[PDB]
C-alpha cells in the first residue's frame, strides 16, 4: 500500500510496520486534518497496489490506544456470527447444542405450566445464547503496549480495514517496546504507519524535512 | 532453557513481545521464550501460529507433535541452527553392545525381580521363589531365557494356570492396552530425550519400531498385572477404566514418592545418559 | 447428507422482495450459507433432521415461491465448480495452487 | 455423471436479455433439459466428454453470466425434490401415489 | 498427492472429513487431502490445528514453514513414515564405503554431465568441454575436487567472472532458495525410505542432516540454474514465481517424460535400492 | 415396494436405470421400482414397453390393468416367483382333505368372529348374536351353511331387510370392487408362495382360479364392509377414493400395527407353512 | 451465625483442579464470598440453616478435599482483618 500527498515528490510505499516522521508542525497538524477529514478532502490519496482508491470505512485511524474501546456493536456482532459460523460448521455439536437446549426449554415450559398465569414463549436460539453469555474479547490491558497489540489482534482480524494508522503513538513506548512492536508487525503482516513530529534514534523511519524531502533514516 | 512446556489440554499459542501466550479455557499463562526448553503437545485439540513456529525456529526450541494415540509422530526441522539433540542422535549410533548387553540384562532383572516380588506381595512363596531364582541365574546373551520362563510363572501364578498370553480374551487385550500406555508414556520420553527409538536395546529382534521404549518400560510392567488381576472379572471397557487411573495414581520412586510421569522421565534420563557416559550408573525401579 | 438449495421467485412487487428478504433471512437462521445468487447449502446431521428441514422448508416458502432440494455427498459438493463470466477452484487440476500473491 | 448446472445473470438491459436467450438456447442445443427457471441438466457419458463440456460452457457463458456446475449420481438425481410455492413426490415417502384424480 | 498448495494469506486450517479446510473471512475453500502433495505457508500469520498436523503426517505430506522474509524457516519431519525404515536402519549401518564413494561418484558424474549438458545447449564449446574433462576426470575420493572446480567454471562462465557463490546478490538468493525447495523435498523422499538423512554417502567427517539428501539431490541443480539465468534480470519475486512452476513443469525421465515429484521418489528409490543391494544398477538423469 | 401408484392419465411407461419412467406432454417424472409394491393401470390409454413388465415380473410388482370404466380388467401373473414353487406344487398335491377343511373352517371362523366384531363395534348387536352363535355353531363340511346366512344377516342388518347382494346398486359394485382388489392382492401373495391358485381349500368341485385367494381374503371382508358402510351415501367415485385409502391406513395384527400389505403376505405365508406342517399355528386375524 | 469456610486440597492433578473449580463455584452459588484464595465465609440467619449448610457442605466436599469450619458472631466477623504484604543487611537493587 501507498499513501500519496502534494508535499511528496512521489508516492511512498507503506508495507508491514512503517514510521513516518513529519519535522514540520503544520504540515503535520494538516497532514492529521487530512486523516480525519479524509472523506470530505481529496488532497490525501492512498493507492493499493491494485491502484484503487479505498474509501474512509477502509482506513482504520486511532490516535488514542487506551481510549480506544476494543468492544464495539460490530465487533461483537462479526465475532457472534463468527462463533455461530464455528458451531454451523461441526452438524453433531450443533444437535447437542439443540438438545440440551430443548431440555432446558422443556424444563422452563412446565414451570410455566405449573404458574397460575398464562405464559407465552417463542424459542432459544444460538446467537441468544451466545449474546446471553456475553462472549467478548479480552477487556484487560495492563499497559499501553499489550492494548497496542490488542489493537494490532482485533485489526488483522477485521478483513474490512487494509490499513492501520497512528498518530503520535510511538512516544509512550520505549526503543525495545518499539523494537517489539515492529518484529509483532513483521509477523503478523499487516500494514501499519505511524506519525511521528520527531524523529526517533535506533529505528528505520522515513524523515520528512522542513524542505518537503523525504530521506530514509537507517 | 531449561523448563520443558508439555501441553496436554486443549489451548492456543501465541507469541507476543518476546513472550510465548498459552490461553486455556481455564487460565492464560504467559512464558519468556529463553526459559523454555522443548516444546511438546501431547494432543490433536492444540492450536499454534506459524508466527511462533518462526520464534521457535530463532529459539531452537524443539517443537514435538503427537497423535490422538499420544505416540510421537513428527517433529519440527529447521534448516539452520540445528538442536542439540540431532548431535546427540549420533552417539546413540555409536552406542556399544557391551553397554546394550548390560542395560538390558539390568532391565531384564528389574522386571523379573519386581514379578517375583508383587508374587511375594500376592503370597505365593514357591512362585516367586522360583522367579527369584531365575532372576539371580539370568545371564548375559540370555542362553538360559529366564525371562521367557518366568513370564509364564508370573501369567500362570497371577491369573491360573490356564491363562496364557497367546489366548484372545479381555485380560491379554487389557495387558495390551496397559502395555500401549506405558509404550506411549515412555516412548515420548525416549522423544524427549532425541534418541531414534527404531533403535532397540535388544540386538535380536528389531522388527517392532519402538524396540527402545517397549525395553525400558519393560521394569514397570507388572504394575499394570496387578490392577489387571484385581479387576480381571471385570469386563474390558471397566478395566480400561481402572487402568487410565494410573496417570492420576502415584508410585514409589527409589527417592520419594513421586508421579509416573516424572519417575518415567528421570528413568529415561538416566538411561540415555548412562547409554552415552558407558554405564556411569544404572536406573533402578522397584514395585 | 449434504443439502444444496436453489430459489428464486418473482421479484417485482415490494411484497415479493421483503418475502424473499424474510425467506433468505430464515434460511441463514436455520444454518444454510449462501454460495451465490439463489444458491445455498447446508449440511444436515441425518435423514430425519433432514425429513424436518424439508417441512419447515415448505412451510417458509413465500408465495410464489420456488425452492430445489438435491442430496449430495461431501465428494460431489467438493467438485462443485462455479464459472463467473472466473471458475472454481476445486474442480482445476492445476499442479500449483496459490492462495496469495498469483505474482 | 449427471451434470447439474444453474444459471443466472442480471437481466436488466435488452443486450443482457438477449444473451440469456442465446446462452439458453446454446443450453438446449447442447442436450440440457430445464426442469426450472435458472434449473437445468445433462447426462454426460464419461469424464472426458464432462471435461469438454466444461471448457465450452466456459467459452459460451456471457458476459456478467454465473453458472453453477454440479456432479450428482442418478440417485441423488432422482433424489432430487422441488417445491413450488408444491413439492416433488419424490421427496415424499407417502404410501399412495396418485397420477390421475386426486379425489 | 499431485498438488502444491502454497498459502501466502492469513487464514484458519482446519481439518474436516479427509478434506483440508480453508477458512478465511472472504471466503471458504475445501480441498482433499489425497491430491495434495506439499503444503507450504509462506506466511507468519497462517493458523493450523494439531490434529491437521497429525493428519498431514498419516498422509506423508511434507508441510514447509517459512518465515516474514517468506523464506522457508522449518520443515515437519515425522518419526515413523514406514515400517520398513526401522528394518533399513539396520540396512544403513552396515553399509560400506566402497559403495557409498562408488554412489556418490557416479551421482557427481551424472551431476557434472548434465552441467556440461547444460552448457551444450547454451553452445559453450570450450566451457561444455572444460566440464567434460573433468567429468571424465572424476576419482574416487574426489583429490582434485573437480566437483567444486566444475561449479566454480559453471557459475563464474553463466553469470561472469565477477560473479561468486558468496555473494549476497538476489541470484545467490534464488539458489539458495531453489536448493532450499528441492532439498525440502528429497529429504521428504528420503524420510519415505526411512534411511537416516544424517548419514552422508561422501565424507563421514561432516555432519549434517541435509547431507544425504543434498547428494542426491546433486544433478537437479542445474534445472534450477536454467531458470535462475533466464530469470537473472527479472525481480526475486518473479523469480521465485518462475522457480515454483518448476512443479508444474514436467522434464523427461530416461523411461519417459514424468513430474519432477515422481522423478526425485523414484530416482530416490532406485537409489536406497541400489544402496542395499550394492550397486545393482545406477539411475541416470538428463536434462 | 411400500408405494401403490396409480395411473389414470394418458401417458407412456418406459424403464429406465432400474427407474419407472413416466412420460408425458406435460411432465415427466421417474419413480424407484424398489419403492412400487403395486402398478394399477386405471384408463386404456396408458402405454408401457416389454421390457418394464420383464423388470416388474423380475421386482415381483403386481400389474394389474382396468377397462374404461375403471373396474379392473386383468392382471399380470407371473409364472415362476421363485424355485421353491415347483417344489411346493408337490406339497399342494400332497395336501390332506383334513388339513384343507379344518384350515378353511378356522379362517371362515376368524371371518365370522370378525364380523361379529364389527357388528360389537358398529353397536350392531342382535345381528352379532346371529353372527357369533353362527361362529360358535359352524362345523366341518359346513352342513348349516352358517357362513352364507352369515353374510345374508350381516349384509341384510347393515344396509337394511331390502338390500341383497345381488342387486346392481353401487352398493354391491363397490364391494365387488374391495372384493377384486383384495383378491389381486391376496392371489399375488399366493403366486409370491407358489401354490396353485386354483386348488381350493374348501370344495373340491368348485373350479375357479381365485378360490384359494378368496378362502385367504375371507377375513379381511369386513374391513371393506366397514368403508363402504361409512361412505355408502357418497358417490361412487368417493367410495372408490375412501377404499384406495385402504393401503395408506394400517391396521392392528395381533404382534403389532403393520400395513395391509405386510399383514396379508405374513397371513399368507403363516397359512402356507401352516398348510405344509399341518396346522402347527392358525393366523389369526382381528379388527 | 457468621461461617467462616477454609478449603484444600491437592490441585496438581487436572481432575483435582476441576473439582476445586466446581466446589468453588459450589460455593458461590450457595452465598458465600471468597475474601482470599481458600479463604470464604457466609452469614447463616440461624442454627437450623447452619446445620443444613453443614451437611451440604459435607455432601460437596470433593476427594482429598479438606474444609474448615468455625462460628463467629456478625460483630466478629466484621472484627475480622486481611493483612495483605528484622534483617542486619537491606539491599535496594539487584539482589546478586
Amino acid at each position: 500500500m501507498k499513501i500519496n500527498f502534494s508535499l511528496l515528490d512521489e508516492p511512498m510505499e507503506v508495507n508491514l510496520g512503517t514510521v513516518l516522521v513529519i519535522e514540520d508542525v503544520s504540515v503535520f497538524a494538516q497532514l492529521v486534518k487530512e486523516f480525519y477529514q479524509y472523506d470530505e478532502q481529496s488532497n490525501l490519496t492512498i493507492f493499493d497496489s491494485k491502484i484503487r482508491s479505498i474509501r474512509s470505512s477502509e482506513l482504520l485511524l486511532i490516535t488514542d490506544i487506551l481510549g480506544y474501546d476494543i468492544n464495539t456493536s460490530q465487533v461483537l456482532k462479526l465475532l457472534h456470527t463468527d462463533i455461530v459460523s464455528q458451531l454451523n460448521d461441526k452438524p453433531e455439536v450443533r444437535s447437542e447444542i439443540d438438545s440440551l437446549v430443548s431440555l432446558i426449554t422443556d424444563i422452563i415450559m412446565a414451570e410455566c405450566i405449573e404458574n397460575e398465569l398464562d405464559i407465552e414463549y417463542d424459542e432459544i436460539t444460538l446467537l441468544e445464547l451466545i449474546k446471553a453469555l456475553g462472549v467478548r474479547i479480552e477487556t484487560k490491558s495492563c499497559t499501553v503496549f499489550e492494548k497496542i497489540f490488542e489493537i494490532l489482534q482485533i485489526f488483522k482480524y477485521l478483513v474490512k480495514k487494509r490499513i492501520l494508522v497512528f498518530v503520535n503513538s510511538l512516544s509512550y513506548f520505549s526503543k525495545d517496546e518499539i523494537y517489539q512492536i515492529l518484529e509483532y508487525t513483521k509477523l503478523s503482516q499487516a500494514d501499519v504507519l505511524f506519525l511521528e513530529p520527531r524523529q526517533i534514534e535506533g529505528i528505520q523511519q522515513f524523515i520528512l524535512d522542513k524542505d518537503y524531502i523525504l530521506m530514509p533514516y537507517n | 532453557g531449561w523448563r520443558t512446556v508439555v501441553v496436554n489440554i486443549h489451548s492456543k499459542l501465541s507469541y507476543k513481545n518476546n513472550h510465548l501466550i498459552f490461553r486455556n479455557s481455564y487460565k492464560t499463562e504467559m512464558i519468556h521464550l529463553s526459559e523454555i526448553d522443548i516444546l511438546l503437545l501431547e494432543t490433536t485439540d492444540i492450536v499454534l501460529t506459524t508466527m511462533l513456529v518462526k520464534r521457535l525456529v530463532d529459539e531452537n526450541i524443539l517443537v514435538i507433535f503427537c497423535d490422538d494415540k499420544r505416540l510421537p509422530t513428527a517433529f519440527l526441522t529447521p534448516y539452520y541452527a540445528r538442536h542439540d539433540s540431532s548431535l546427540q542422535i549420533a552417539r546413540q549410533i555409536a552406542w556399544k553392545e557391551n553397554v546394550k548387553c548390560e542395560v538390558w540384562t539390568a532391565i531384564i532383572a528389574q522386571k523379573i525381580l519386581n514379578q517375583s516380588y508383587y508374587l511375594g506381595e500376592c503370597s505365593f512363596f514357591e512362585k516367586s521363589q522360583s522367579i527369584m531364582e531365575l532372576y539371580h541365574g539370568l545371564e548375559r546373551f540370555d542362553p538360559s531365557n529366564r525371562e521367557g520362563h518366568s513370564a509364564r510363572i508370573y501369567f500362570n501364578t497371577l491369573f491360573g494356570n490356564d491363562f496364557t498370553r497367546e489366548s484372545d480374551n479381555d485380560i491379554n487385550a487389557a495387558l495390551d492396552y496397559g502395555y500401549t500406555l506405558l509404550l506411549s508414556m515412555f516412548a515420548r520420553e525416549v522423544v524427549v530425550c532425541g534418541c531414534m527409538t527404531q533403535i532397540g536395546l535388544k540386538h535380536a529382534n528389531q522388527f517392532n519400531q519402538f524396540n527402545l521404549a517397549s525395553d525400558i518400560m519393560e521394569p514397570f510392567r507388572p504394575i499394570i498385572d496387578r490392577i489387571v488381576y484385581q479387576n480381571r472379572h471385570n469386563n474390558f471397557v471397566k478395566i480400561k477404566k481402572e487402568l487410565f487411573s494410573i496417570f492420576s495414581e502415584t508410585y514409589l520412586y527409589n527417592g520419594k514418592e513421586m508421579y509416573l510421569s516424572n519417575i518415567v522421565s528421570d528413568y529415561t534420563k538416566k538411561v540415555i545418559k548412562a547409554l552415552n557416559q558407558l554405564g556411569e550408573e544404572i536406573p533402578e525401579f522397584r514395585i | 447428507m449434504r443439502m444444496i438449495l436453489m430459489f428464486d421467485m418473482p421479484t417485482d412487487t415490494a411484497e415479493e422482495r421483503k418475502a424473499y428478504r424474510k425467506f433468505r433471512k430464515f434460511l441463514l437462521s436455520e444454518g444454510f450459507i449462501m454460495h451465490q445468487f439463489s444458491v445455498y447449502s447446508k449440511l444436515l446431521l441425518n435423514h430425519t433432521a433432514n425429513t424436518a428441514m424439508v417441512g419447515r422448508l415448505k412451510a417458509n416458502n413465500p408465495k410464489k415461491g420456488n425452492i430445489t432440494i438435491l442430496t449430495v455427498t461431501e465428494k460431489q459438493f467438493a467438485r462443485m465448480i462455479y464459472l463467473y463470466g472466473n471458475t472454481s477452484i476445486a474442480n482445476s487440476e492445476e499442479r500449483l495452487v496459490f492462495l496469495g500473491d498469483n505474482y
